[PDB]
């Protein structure tokens, strides 16, 4: 499986 | 629990007033059961909600909590490039050399994402740039070839 980065969002 | 779901969501939204209303002994570190088992602090950190992070850290959130992949909120902050959150978590005792299941540390994340100030923060608090993850890669190895300033910082 691909490694996931965790929950969140990028800044603009 | 319905209050739990609304707390996790308020943390993602950065609605500190709703967070304040919904925080209880049990909910402050509840887990997103249908997701990655993230806590309110994982979400606030990952979604760059500084006021929520500050409130949670002051009202019973565990800076050391792991999600299903072993990520602590510091991993989320570093992965999504949120400096102020990363600094707050470190000031509140986040372990800078903590490894997830894959042996990535926050510095692996910050290096791969090319975040100068975050890398600087972690290095100043003793982050080990020699640490290999399960691909045999150090944080320096994960810096994009195009990212000259980060490469230099990590030497």
């Amino acid at each position: 499986e691909i490694r996931e980065q965790g929950d969140g969002a990028e800044d603009e | 629990s319905e209050a739990d779901r609304q707390l996790l969501e308020a943390a993602k939204a950065g609605d500190v007033e709703t967070v304040k209303k919904l925080c209880t002994v049990q909910s402050v570190n509840c887990r997103d059961i249908e997701g990655r088992q993230s806590t309110p602090l994982h979400f606030a950190a990952g979604y760059n909600r500084v006021s929520v992070v500050e409130y949670l850290l002051q009202h019973g959130a565990d800076v050391h909590a792991k999600d299903k992949g072993g990520l602590v909120p510091l991993h989320n902050a570093c992965s999504y490039g949120h400096y102020e959150v990363a600094e707050l978590l470190v000031k509140h005792g986040a372990v800078v050399n903590v490894a997830d299941l894959w042996k990535f540390t926050p510095l692996h994340e910050a290096a791969a994402k090319g975040k100068y100030e975050i890398c600087k923060l972690l290095l100043q608090h003793g982050a080990d740039p020699t640490k290999k993850n399960r691909d045999g890669n150090t944080p320096l190895d994960l810096v994009k070839d195009g990212d000259t300033d980060i490469q230099d910082l990590l030497r």
